[PDB]
């Protein structure tokens, strides 16, 4: 199947070309790390007002201010 | 149950296959014409066409019939000698050899060897003549325009 | 420019009327082609691009196929023009006088409730949202890829079944 | 439906953008969602019947906010009592209706 | 108006210069000049008869892959959903499904033209 | 020569330089010393009735400050 | 609003009385489809875009879809009916009755 | 290096939609008051100009409910000019 | 002063296209070791005025065959869509800007086909009717390829805007992350266009002169500028998309600039292929650009579905 | 036609219908019934002859207008009330639409000029599938928005299929016609009593498509298509003149077997709401529906007709044609009377 | 070169302003190059090329030869020659450019 391949090379190189690049679109996602980020950055971008919360008093993890400690920290977006 | 309107209706077949009129192959015809610049010079060339494909293909020739046969055949052999630089008229000194041998065949006479020379040398001549028409009209006419204006300077 | 998109539908009505009086398919091609643009400029007047956008592209690509095919089949001697019949042509002028006297009646039977030629522009888009980003049409459209992920494989299995079908009516 | 071979499976390929008050892809909300979330909060429990005239008065609300006609009976009343008063001379429009105004913000 | 405007001025421009083209130069009409031209001689029929496309196959599966072109055009405001696994899977689906119909065709002896 | 096609050439060209510095000035002109705003989403279209309705005249590009 | 859909309305009974309606053809019949399905995703357009309901908006393109496989396998249908009587006529199709 | 220009675009637009989150409040306010006034001209005119017929409330409801319901660019702008209705459509769509 | 840009769009790209009528003969001259126009200007600068004025002093035909409906209608569609195709075009701020300029590239560009397609049968004769569907089988073609190709393109830009491609290419040009596709765009507006070597509508030595044989006249005349026209817009977009310019915000001039510099080599690059290669034809155009460029141009949409996200470059939406 | 082909058009058959169940969108029912459209034609058109394109053609064409009509409806409920459904509350001029165009879609009277035509024009099979297998999507709809119709048009219609069905029947000399004209005045009798219990209606139907698939069996089993071709089977194959005989009397349909109990609940249940004379009128022309197929089991059963020289060929040879469903199905017709209640 | 003058070629009759006979035309080619002729919009012009052209030439006393282009066609300007030099056949254009340039049509026009 190699001397196959090595005979499509040469006459109809265009559909080689075609299902390499075919399933490298499809196993490439799955090879690397920076694919999960795709969907994080699509998360973080704020097309809608971040309504505010009533304070309970019983909300530790929520700021009180947007620039407080707590909260998701975006600075993996920077320098990534 | 037999009506006066169902009374010329027929039963069906068995097979459920009717015989028919087969419709008439009714192809287009074209005159890929004289002025059209693909035919090379004078063409009718009547063709019929199923679609934009060949079914038959009939040349009308006759419109560069002259009848330089019956003038030659009232001319004298030396008269009758430009007729054949004027048949084929890419390749004009080769039609004339010819003329030039079958009358020294006639007359038997040989002519000498520095003619013999400079005859197969313009014939050779017009043979390059003739090919750069052939290939380069064959090219325009396939779209390939640039050799005929590189060849016809030679 | 109030009228606007009365002018629009108006239009659009007469080019499928004359579509259903039925000359040859080139004419009636026509008919579609301006029809789908008077459509892709009314669904642009009410807030959408990109669907009238497609519409437009939709039946130019196709009534290209129709053009091909009615010089093969749908094709006589003489093409019968909306002014070959005079017929046609009294039914065409019958048919806008018609639809004339008709919203002339509609607009007397009720005051308002079905046209309003009296407030007319008034009432086109209803409550937009001032403010806004992400909001065209397009992101509807896109969650054929997301949250409507069924009628994506279904539109799919169309036009490849459809692809067989071809080829199996045409052998 | 005939088969619900999606309530079987808790699955939803069509069963989940049945109607306005639903998903929009981000969160916009269309118009009458308040309207139509009433009408289908109090049309449930209850089938047909019953919700016809037990949830009458929220669903001629949502019409209202959909279709919308009274409010153009409204207006082109309002409208045409205007041009009625114009042509007799009794009303005067004022410059905040004219074209001139002070603009607020 | 200002797109309005611009086609208007277009549109006014060919008008006008086709009234030109008409209205200004000189005529001599007559039967032998003002029929089809069919290089020299004259025609053995009409023009307005069929035409056999032999490529009709290949027209219809245009329409198709049109609809195809239609459902993948979306893409760009696709990508800027959260999920980006679902929109990837059903895009490398419906581009498959294109492919393989495609395939299937040639094989089929589709895109060849019916001599 | 083949130098004898560069006229040809440079009104071509100099035709094809006018439409764009032409727009460009015209919406400086127009607007007043800027770029002419896109207004791609409403957001923009809602900044810029705003600072029309904020200038006093009907034109959104007089730029009210800090003088207010 | 009312007033397009009024006449989005009858612009539909028009094409429909086009298609039922038949004359000689049978590609115009095919012509009225196509308008009927633009009429009807025009409707299903404003509709979506007046309720700004961006959920329903994957409809009108499904549409599209499947009406033009629709006019696919009917003008597949008229090859074969060329290929047959070699006219397009809709009269020569007359021997079921029999 | 499209990998990286595009991941700082899409860093330049957070800036820009935060600037939009902190300004959606006064344009908030602003549409608020300004809709309301919009609402009482109309009214303080339909007072003047349906005053003399016979059956008609002034500030009635085509609502059962007694909810806030937004209006819609008809009601407001109804009796302005057609200028103001013609912006409110067409405004955006045709753009600047 | 809207009208005034008009004409700052408009008279000068109509002398564009009189000129590269001239361009297009001189340097097929020197390619064919003559010199073309050189009298009757200094260097033959009035031949395209020459053309015109001659053109319109002749007699239009009105042929009895004919429906003089479309006849006349076609060409008039044909120089509209020619000239409102130049509307959006970013050189680099536009006169019109939409949200969707490519689509209404599309869109306005498979209309232009129906003027080729109704003057064809609207001049009832055959040859004619050859180049009409001759054009359609040319769409049927390229179409697909134009828009999946162009869709692969601006998966890395984010939107249909012509404006946001000059930032998508502030430091780098579209051309190295997509030179195949970028191929495949430059023969596509090749066989839109119906340039050569993909001409076969007014392929003179296989129809004589179709869908203009039986047009005369500033009709003829129209199509004739309708086609230059379009030449200039497809290298113009090609230049716009791959070939990005230098936008630098304070020096505009030099984005139009560098435009004109890379419109006109490719431009150039057009007439240089119609002197090089034969003709192809109107099948084996088919064959080409379905079974050769639509493989690969669908494994590349995969792609640049995929890169994107496996390399954490999802554009942003304005 | 290769099996990858068979594969994608008989999954396509499968999954109209099945999409049409399993939605609460209008629009994938639509759908689903245009996958039963677009897959239905290749095999009708399979054999490629001028009646085969005809009745392709004349199927396409009344089904697409239906079709069109269908979304209309849609479309005009989602302008009216903001949803994909039918409700309450909904306009009688749109569900009555859909009510039209369903019935064009099935083949009730007085849309019902199509169906033997299309039926005549395609082989044994595909009138199974086409006459069965169809009937069952649009069908659900009607199912689905049973106390949304209005009960007058719902039985006018059925009035006509009755009466139609049978009086096109009683002329008919080709059996693919009977079959059709038979589906005619079922599914009259279907629609009749879809607003009232419509189980009934599915008992109907599936005791319908029980009686008539192992009927188009026989048909297969000798490619009989005639009066005259079905009677020369006391020679062929005459094992199954019983069962023919039996089949036949339970469609037109008779006590003892099981084709009465439809007709016989369904004037109970109408006779329950006051549809008296409707019943009457339908209880009486069924007797037409049965006469002529009492004329076709005198042909073929009881008065044995002229047979030719050649069939003796038939009986040197062998068969392997009956499917062993062919009895279970035509057994579980004629047969299933007394356990009635438990099918109700 | 004849394109450095600006004449190039068009194969349609109709795109057309001039048509030069250069060859023999024959009794079977005529009816075509008269419908030629005539197919051309005025402004025409025409260049008879060659004696076999200008009048019958060499086959001036055959059957099947019309003896000149003169009697289905009216001939502005004649080239002489068998054939006529390239050279010869530019002077003749260029003495065409000459006879067009010395119309003085809307001259008249004004005097009538
Ligand atoms: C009542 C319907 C009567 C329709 C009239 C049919 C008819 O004309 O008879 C054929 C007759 C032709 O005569 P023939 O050539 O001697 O028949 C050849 C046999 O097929 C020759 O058949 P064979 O050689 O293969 O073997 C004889 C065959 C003979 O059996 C038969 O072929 C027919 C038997 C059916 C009996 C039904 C009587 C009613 C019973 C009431 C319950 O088998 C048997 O021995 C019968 C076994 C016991 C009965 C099995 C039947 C089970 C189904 C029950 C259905 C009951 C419905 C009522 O005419
Ligand atoms: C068209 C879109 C659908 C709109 C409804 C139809 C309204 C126009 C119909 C007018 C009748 C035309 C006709 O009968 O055919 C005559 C012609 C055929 O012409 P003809 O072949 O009969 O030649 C006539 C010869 N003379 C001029 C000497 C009389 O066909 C058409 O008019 C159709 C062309 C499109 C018509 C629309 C024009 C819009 C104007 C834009 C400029
Ligand atoms: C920038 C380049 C683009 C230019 C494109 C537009 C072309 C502009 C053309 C300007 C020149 C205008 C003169 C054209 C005259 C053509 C008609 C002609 O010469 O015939 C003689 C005509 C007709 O004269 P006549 O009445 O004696 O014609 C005689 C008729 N026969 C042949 C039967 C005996 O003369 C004129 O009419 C001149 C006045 C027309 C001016 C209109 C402007
Ligand atoms: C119900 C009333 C029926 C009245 C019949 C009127 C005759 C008619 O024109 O309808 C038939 C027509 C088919 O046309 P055709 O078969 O060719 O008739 C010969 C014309 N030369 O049908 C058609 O051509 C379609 C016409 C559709 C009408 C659209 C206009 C409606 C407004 C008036
Ligand atoms: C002989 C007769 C020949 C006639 C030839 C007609 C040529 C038509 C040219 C082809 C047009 C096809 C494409 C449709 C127009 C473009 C649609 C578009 O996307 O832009 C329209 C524009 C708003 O669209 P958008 O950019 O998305 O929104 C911007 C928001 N700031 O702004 C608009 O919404 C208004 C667009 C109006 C389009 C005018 C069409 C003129 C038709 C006159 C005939
Ligand atoms: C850019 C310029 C162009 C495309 C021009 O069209 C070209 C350069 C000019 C041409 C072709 C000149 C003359 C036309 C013609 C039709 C001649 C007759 C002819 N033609 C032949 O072959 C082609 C012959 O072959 C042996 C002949 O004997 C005869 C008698
Ligand atoms: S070269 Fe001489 S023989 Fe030939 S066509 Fe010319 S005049 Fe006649």
């Amino acid at each position: 199947i190699s001397a196959f391949l090595k005979n499509a090379w040469a006459k109809e190189p265009v559909l080689v070309v075609s299902f390499s690049v075919w399933g490298l679109a499809i196993i490439m996602p799955m090879i690397s790390p920076y694919t999960k980020y795709a969907s994080m950055i699509n998360k973080a971008t704020p097309y809608n007002y971040p309504v505010p919360v009533r304070d309970d008093g019983n909300m530790p993890d929520v700021p009180s201010h947007p620039q407080d400690p707590l909260g998701p920290s975006l600075d993996w977006l920077k320098n990534l | 149950y037999p009506s006066k309107e169902t009374a010329h209706w027929k039963p069906p077949p068995w097979n459920d296959v009717d015989i028919l009129k087969e419709k008439a192959v009714t192809n287009m015809t074209l005159n890929f014409g004289p002025q059209h610049p693909a035919a090379h010079g004078v063409l009718r060339l009547v063709l019929e066409l199923s679609g934009e494909m060949v079914r038959k293909c009939d040349p009308h020739i006759g419109l560069l019939h002259r009848g330089t046969e019956k003038l030659i055949e009232y001319k004298t052999y030396l008269q009758a000698l430009p007729y054949f630089d004027r048949l084929d008229y890419v390749s004009m000194m080769c039609n004339e050899q010819a003329y030039s041998i079958a009358v020294e065949k006639l007359l038997n006479i040989q002519p000498p060897p520095r003619a013999q020379w400079i005859r197969v040398l313009f014939g050779e001549i017009t043979r390059i003549l003739n090919h750069i028409m052939a290939v380069t009209t064959h090219a325009l006419d396939i779209g390939a325009m640039t050799p005929f204006f590189w060849m016809f300077e030679e | 420019m109030n009228n606007y998109i009365f002018v629009l539908s108006s239009l659009f009505l007469v080019g499928c009327l004359g579509l259903a009086l039925k000359p040859s398919p080139i004419y009636g091609g026509l008919g579609l082609i301006v029809s789908g643009f008077v459509g892709c400029l009314m669904v642009l007047g009410f807030g959408g691009s990109f669907l009238g956008l497609m519409v437009f592209l939709i039946y130019l690509g196709g009534m290209l196929v129709v053009f091909g095919y009615t010089t093969a089949m749908a094709t006589e001697e003489y093409p019968e023009t909306w002014g070959s019949n005079w017929l046609i042509l009294g039914f065409l002028v019958l048919g806008v006088i018609m639809e004339v006297f008709l919203i002339c009646v509609l607009n007397y039977y009720d005051e308002v409730g079905v046209i309003n030629l009296d407030g007319l522009g008034d009432w086109l888009m209803y409550e937009v949202d001032d403010v806004g980003v992400m909001l065209e049409g397009g992101i509807g459209v896109a969650a054929m890829y997301s949250c409507a992920t069924w009628m994506m494989v279904v539109a799919g299995w169309s036009l490849f079944a459809g692809i067989f079908i071809i080829i199996e009516i045409t052998r | 439906p005939f088969l619900d071979i999606q309530k079987k499976l808790g699955i939803s390929l069509d069963r989940h953008f049945m109607f306005l008050s639903a998903e929009q892809p981000y969160k916009n909300a269309a118009r009458c969602h308040a309207f139509e979330k009433e009408w289908i909060e109090c049309a449930h429990g209850i089938g047909g019947t019953r919700a016809k005239k037990e949830c009458k008065i929220e669903f001629d609300d949502f019409e209202e906010c959909l279709l919308r006609y009274k409010t153009m009976r409204r207006m082109h009343d309002i409208k045409k009592q205007r041009e009625k008063l114009m042509k007799e001379g009794k009303y005067t429009p004022p410059p905040h209706h004219s074209g001139r105004e002070e603009p607020r913000p | 108006m200002n797109l309005y405007t611009v086609i208007f001025i277009n549109i006014l421009l060919s008008l006008t210069l086709i009234l030109v083209a008409f209205w200004l130069p000189q005529m001599n009409l007559y039967s032998e000049k003002a029929n089809p031209y069919e290089c020299g001689f004259d025609p053995t029929s009409s023009a307005r008869l069929p035409f056999s496309m032999k490529f009709f196959l290949v027209a219809i599966t245009f329409l198709l892959f049109d609809l195809e072109i239609a459902l993948l055009l979306p893409l760009p405001w696709a990508i800027q959903t959260i999920k980006t696994s679902t929109m990837m899977i059903m895009a490398f689906i419906l581009v498959t499904i294109l492919s393989l119909g495609l395939a299937y065709e040639w094989t089929q002896k589709g895109l060849e033209w019916t001599e | 020569m083949w130098f004898e096609i560069l006229p040809g050439l440079a009104i071509m060209g100099v035709c094809l330089v006018i439409p764009g510095v032409s727009t460009a000035y015209i919406h400086k002109f127009t607007n007043g010393g800027k770029e002419k705003r896109v207004a791609r989403v409403q957001y923009q279209w809602y900044l810029m009735e705003r600072d029309r309705r904020i200038s006093g005249v009907n034109r959104y590009y007089v730029s009210k400050g800090l003088e207010n | 609003m009312p007033s397009t859909f009024f006449n989005l309305t009858m612009a539909f009974s028009l094409s429909l009385l086009g298609t039922l309606m038949f004359r000689s053809h049978l590609m115009s019949t095919l012509l009225c489809l196509e308008g009927m399905v633009l009429s009807l995703f025009i409707m299903t357009s404003v509709t979506s875009l007046n309720s700004n309901s961006m959920s329903s908006m994957p409809i009108p393109i499904t549409i599209l879809v499947f009406a033009a496989c629709e006019a696919a396998v009917g003008l597949a249908l008229l090859v074969k009916v060329s290929n047959t009587y070699g006219t397009d006529y809709v009269q020569n199709l007359n021997l079921l009755q029999c | 290096r499209m990998m990286r220009w595009n991941q700082e675009r899409r860093r330049l637009l957070i800036e820009d939609l935060e600037a939009r989150i902190a300004l959606m409040p006064l344009f908030q306010a602003e549409k608020d008051r300004r809709t309301l006034q919009i609402l009482r001209e109309n009214l303080e005119e339909e007072a003047i100009i349906m005053k003399d017929v016979p059956n008609w409330k002034v500030g009635e409801s085509v609502f059962h409910t007694t909810r806030w319901v937004p209006p819609l660019i008809g009601e407001m702008y109804g009796l302005r000019t057609k200028e103001e209705m013609s912006n409110a459509n067409f405004g955006f769509t045709w753009y600047t | 002063m809207f009208f005034i840009n008009i004409l700052t769009l408009l008279v000068p790209i109509l002398i564009a296209m009189a000129f590269l009528t001239l361009v297009e003969r001189k340097i097929l001259g020197y390619m064919q070791l003559r010199k073309g126009p050189n009298i009757v200007g200094p260097y033959g600068i009035l031949q395209p005025f020459a053309d015109a004025m001659k053109l319109f002093m002749k007699e239009p035909m009105r042929p009895l065959t004919t429906s003089m409906s479309l006849f006349i209608i076609a060409p008039t569609l044909s120089l509209t869509l020619a000239l409102s195709l130049w509307v959006p075009l970013p050189m680099p701020h536009p006169l019109i800007n939409l949200n969707l300029g490519i689509l209404f590239i599309l869109a306005t560009s498979s209309l232009s086909v129906y003027s080729i397609l109704w003057s064809g049968w609207a001049s009832n004769s055959k040859y004619s009717l050859f180049g009409a569907l001759r054009a359609v089988a040319q769409t049927i073609s390229y179409e697909v390829t134009m828009a999946i190709i162009l869709l692969s393109v601006l998966l890395m830009n984010g939107s249909y805007s012509l404006q946001t491609l000059i930032t998508t290419q502030e430091h780098m040009w579209l051309l190295l992350p997509a030179w195949p596709m970028a191929m495949m765009w430059f023969i596509s507006t090749l066989a839109e266009t119906n340039r050569a070597p993909f001409d076969l509508t007014e392929g003179e030595s296989e129809l004589v002169s179709g869908f203009n044989v039986e047009y005369a006249a500033g009709p003829f005349a129209l199509f004739f500028m309708a086609e230059y026209t379009n030449i200039i817009l497809m290298n113009a977009l090609t230049t716009i998309i791959f070939l990005g310019p230098l936008y630098y915000i304070n020096l505009p001039e030099l984005y139009s600039t560098n435009f004109m510099m890379e419109a006109l080599l490719l431009s150039s690059t057009f007439l240089w292929i119609r002197a090089s290669y034969p003709r192809f034809r109107y099948d084996q155009l088919m064959h080409l650009l379905w079974k050769n460029f639509l493989p690969l141009t669908l494994a590349l949409c995969m792609w640049h579905i995929s890169l994107p996200i496996f390399t954490a470059g999802v554009p942003p939406y304005m | 036609m290769n099996p990858i082909t068979l594969a994608i058009i008989y999954f396509t058959i499968f999954l109209g219908p099945v999409i049409t169940m399993s939605s609460t969108n209008l629009m994938l029912m639509w759908v689903g019934l245009e996958f039963s459209l677009l897959a239905i034609i290749p095999m009708l058109i399979n054999k490629k002859n001028p009646r085969s394109t005809e009745a392709a053609t004349k199927y396409f064409v009344t089904q697409a207008t239906a079709s069109m009509i269908i979304l209309l409806a849609i479309v005009l409920n989602y302008k009216q009330l903001g949803t994909w459904m039918f409700q309450q509350q909904t306009n009688g001029l749109i569900l009555n639409m859909t009510l039209m165009a369903l019935s064009m879609k099935l083949g009730l009277a007085p849309f019902h000029f199509w169906l033997p035509e299309v039926t005549q024009g395609i082989p044994l099979h595909m009138g199974l599938i086409l006459l069965t297998w169809q009937k069952i999507a649009p069908l659900s709809i009607l199912i689905q928005i049973y106390p949304l119709l209005n009960s007058t048009i719902i039985l006018m219609l059925a009035i006509t299929s009755i009466f139609m069905g049978a009086w096109g029947g009683l002329n008919q000399t080709q059996m693919r016609k009977i079959m059709a004209y038979s589906s005619i005045a079922h599914m009259g009798w279907m629609l009749a009593i879809l607003p009232y219990n419509p189980s009934l209606t599915l008992l109907n139907l599936m005791i319908y498509i029980i009686l008539t698939a192992p009927m188009f069996m026989a048909l297969m089993l000798n490619n009989s298509m005639t009066i005259n071709s079905i009677s020369l089977l006391w020679n062929k194959t005459p094992a199954m003149l019983t069962m023919i005989s039996l089949m036949l009397l339970s469609l037109g349909g008779l006590p003892p077997l099981t084709g009465f109990l439809p007709k016989w609940i369904i004037i109970t249940e109408l006779m329950k709401n006051n549809c008296l004379i409707m019943a009457t009128l339908m209880a009486m022309m069924a007797l037409l529906n049965l006469f002529f197929y009492t004329r076709l089991i005198y042909s073929t059963s009881l008065t044995m007709f002229p047979t030719n020289n050649n069939s003796k060929m038939m009986t040197h040879q062998t068969k392997t044609k009956p499917n062993l469903m062919f009895s279970t199905l035509a057994i579980m017709s004629t047969m299933t009377l007394p356990l009635a209640p438990q099918l109700i | 070169d004849m394109d450095r003058f600006g004449v190039v070629f068009r194969a349609s009759p109709r795109q057309a302003d001039v048509m030069i006979v250069a060859g023999t035309l024959t009794n079977k080619m005529a009816p075509a190059l008269r419908k030629v002729y005539d197919q051309m919009p005025e402004p025409r012009y025409v260049v008879s090329m060659g004696s076999c052209a200008n009048g019958g030439g060499y086959y001036h006393y055959s059957y099947s030869v019309v003896r000149g282009c003169d009697r289905i066609v009216p001939v502005d300007i004649y080239v002489p020659g068998c054939p006529p030099t390239a050279e010869a056949l530019l002077y003749g254009i260029l003495q065409l450019q000459r006879k067009i340039k010395r119309e003085q049509k809307l001259k008249i026009w004004y005097r009538r």
